[PDB]
């Protein structure tokens, strides 16, 4: 758990990657932020999480939803990794920015966090127990809408 | 493209576009048809093998030591069995192209029938399955072999080790190879092997049918009385079902079209069929 | 695809298929003669259109079965269609054994 | 077995069309016989057709 | 990192977490889980499991082999596994993956194994090894206790 | 290579997918590559070709991407090594072929960026270059035929 | 594992132990049924079953009569500790499975000197001893899966 300040578009989410300890490794393709339309490229105005919340469309792109792909299974967990500062700045505007779904902070709250899903209030909870997909740690635990680091 | 384009500079075609004409499709022989069908409703069938038979040592002496007549069978169960595949398939497509839904159905039965005859006749049994033609059936002794050409004379020479057995003989299950390397020999002088050059629409030896499959290993033939061997019993017949307002299907963009039969297959003993191999 | 039971899942099995496109080809042929060769020989004038036509039915026939696929040619039916072999029968042997040996091939399809 | 197996489509069906009127016609006097087709093949089911080649 | 330690309580094949995936045991990528997404998921500890084949998608971003509710998508040799971390089941969506195609621990059992066909949940359920994505060549002779292969 | 030879006019002459030989990471499970229809007895270039990625069939057979549009599947993890001679076309091996890479070099060609879908037709096209993106490091925009980086 | 019961597929979820005899030891292996003669087709699934009264009336095989109770007399019980499920259904070939009884020390039912007997797919019932009885005469100290030389 640590000091964050991120760029929030939609209510809550969104944290620092100044300090989330060690950052996940890259891969290879690049994909878009869907703000805007100046240029051939996708470059609007930040109004999207900095990290967590993101669903991937068709089209190679990414941006922010409170949704999910899947019917079944755990939630969202993709969270955006740069070694670009946010901490003013979303998805960068123009361009190619990487994503991954390993570490960062996230947020939990209320009862349980071992596993977790998706709700729509900006935050994630617990899911059901031998059904649900983990995101989550019961080694960080939470002190009611409390930040972990995973 | 499927050859040199010639004049055609688009390759997009509006997402797929396609006018009502003939889609090419694998048509094949089965050793299905072969052995006979009949229906049967229950949960499941029950079938005698016969285990070894001691015939035991001949008369030559009595109440000291007797021959035994004795015969032995064994109870196996079989349960109902499935054979299905499904074709998954878009919607837009096929209204477009116009004649895929239909080929689809028809390229879909065919395709599944197909490959279990395939299985069916060959090979030694696996363990979600029981009765395969090959596995049911005995050898022959070295006398059928010759080392003289005569491809009429080998199959007609085991006909008679297979009557000891008690095989009325139905139809004789051949090899498409075989037979035409029997054609291909000669007679010496004019004439070919097997039948001769006039009479080739009707091949038929000890006044019994021919059915002409691949689905055998190459260069062996089957005379049997295919009717006693094998039964398959069948639990609901062959029918197209498409589900697409059920719910996988409705998650898709897409209809679901699924092919199945519910099918069975005993194999009554082991004594009974015969394979050869022929040399011609 | 071998049958499997119902206390066991269920097997399954599929089609593929890939799309093509065949474009129109144009066959076509000038044959140049001298007007005073021409009338004189006087037969020469349909011989010389008959066998012209003939070449071109020929070359429109050759191309979309057969041929090989360059740069300049086509070959549509040859491709694809399936493997059958005399050889498997017997590697030399006469002219009429093909043809008699060929014939069987044929049932496989259920065509007879 | 021809018939179900192939199909053939005709865009044009062949023609012999002859000219007499033309640059070389014009240049030294000369006949040309013109022979020629627009075609199209159809392959209604065209895996039932078997290849074998001869080996004598 | 990871989000907790794996259990060897998942029924039905289906185990380990790697060591550091992305080729043996050595080197690693986060990337997210759409594994069935659009579709229902399958319960893990409930349906029939097994490592299935996996495909990417939409870059370096991975989700099921689907073949079986979906026209011919492909598939891949390049596999996922999954999360057995904490009280989560055999295949999830909603986790981290690290991935092999040759690397370790992987899994490579389970039900169906063998005269198996593949689901659309990218799973391995029976039927028959002929048609519907291999088993295995010299690959499907590695049972339980021996090092598991593609 | 073969975008000199390609847009829009894709699938004509010798291509091959690869200009350097392709990084490690080999694939389990050998399969046989073929572009033809029940059998490659296709000789010579032009026509229909294996350049393109590939798709998985019966998991036996490997063959280039010819599925609808929607839903497609981008980046995929090897290309097939190049068979592309005069006795073939395009890359169609007549022994099982095994694969390797991280991914590496394809050909991509349409008014889209190395993303698109599929006609039925070998290889990606399709317009919009603001609702596809690259695929592999770094933006690049498609105007006549690049190899992309998977 | 877990609970496999095939699919390559090693637990069983059955375990059955070869007591080894007492004054110079004894053995039996388990049992097939079959009706005379050797089994064609495979042999098929085990005659014996944990927790079963069986007797063999074939030197190989193994068949159903039921011991009658009074006057004591030798083994003939072949009980083999129960696995866990399948107790209403017999034991299939491909788990674990033995014979106890007769030159060796057995496997024995019920707790106390209060006993009854047993049925042959797997149950324990409850019965006094009037037309029919299992297992020797009880001794001190003898409980289930205990170890009497009958």
């Amino acid at each position: 758990p640590y000091v964050r300040l991120g760029y929030e578009g939609i209510l809550n989410g969104a944290h620092d990657i100044d300090v989330a300890g060690l950052n996940g490794v890259e891969q290879l393709a690049g994909k878009f932020a869907t703000i805007g339309a100046n240029g051939v490229k996708l470059a609007g105005d930040n109004g999207t999480n900095a990290v967590g919340l993101f669903r991937e469309d068709l089209g190679d792109m990414v941006n922010a939803s409170e949704k999910a792909s899947f019917y079944f299974r755990g939630g969202e967990y993709y969270v955006n990794i740069s070694r670009t500062s946010l901490t003013a700045a979303g998805i960068a505007a123009g361009d190619e920015i990487t994503c991954d779904a390993d570490g960062k902070m996230i947020k939990f709250t209320g009862t349980g966090k071992a596993l977790g899903v998706v709700t729509h209030v900006g935050e994630y909870r617990a899911g059901n127990m031998y059904e649900k997909a983990t995101q989550g740690v019961t080694d960080t635990d939470t002190f009611i809408g409390f930040i972990m680091y995973v | 493209m499927s050859q040199l384009s010639n004049q055609e500079k688009e390759y997009l075609i509006s997402k797929a576009l396609e006018t009502e004409e003939g889609r090419v499709a694998l048509a094949q022989a089965m050793a299905n048809p072969i052995r006979v069908s009949l229906d049967y409703q229950g949960v499941g069938r029950k079938l005698l093998v016969v285990d070894p038979l001691p015939q035991g040592a001949l008369p030559v002496y009595d109440k000291d030591v007797d021959a035994k007549a004795f015969v032995i069978s064994k109870r196996g169960q079989v349960p109902d069995q499935v054979i299905e595949g499904d074709r998954i398939q878009v919607p837009t497509f096929e209204i477009v192209s116009y004649p895929q839904v239909r080929f689809s159905q028809v390229k879909e039965r065919r395709f599944n029938v197909i490959d279990r005859a395939q299985q069916r006749a060959k090979a030694d049994i696996m363990a979600v399955e029981d009765a395969e033609i090959f596995s049911l059936l005995e050898g022959a002794a070295t006398a059928v072999n010759a080392v003289t050409i005569s491809s009429g004379g080998l199959q007609r020479a085991a006909l008679t080790k297979a009557f000891q057995e008690v095989e009325k003989h139905d139809l004789v299950v051949t090899k498409i190879v075989m037979n035409a390397s029997a054609f291909a020999d000669i007679r010496a002088w004019g004439q070919n092997e097997f039948d001769p050059v006039t009479q080739h629409e009707v091949l038929q030896t000890g006044l019994f049918g021919h059915i002409w499959t691949a689905d055998i290993l190459i260069s062996k033939k089957v005379p049997q009385n295919t009717v006693y061997v094998l039964a398959d019993p069948e639990f609901v017949g062959v029918m197209p079902i498409r589900q697409d307002i059920q719910v996988i299907p409705a998650d898709k963009p897409e209809e679901l079209r699924l092919g199945w039969v519910i099918y069975e297959e005993l194999g009554l003993a082991v004594v009974n069929s015969l394979a050869i191999a022929k040399i011609s």
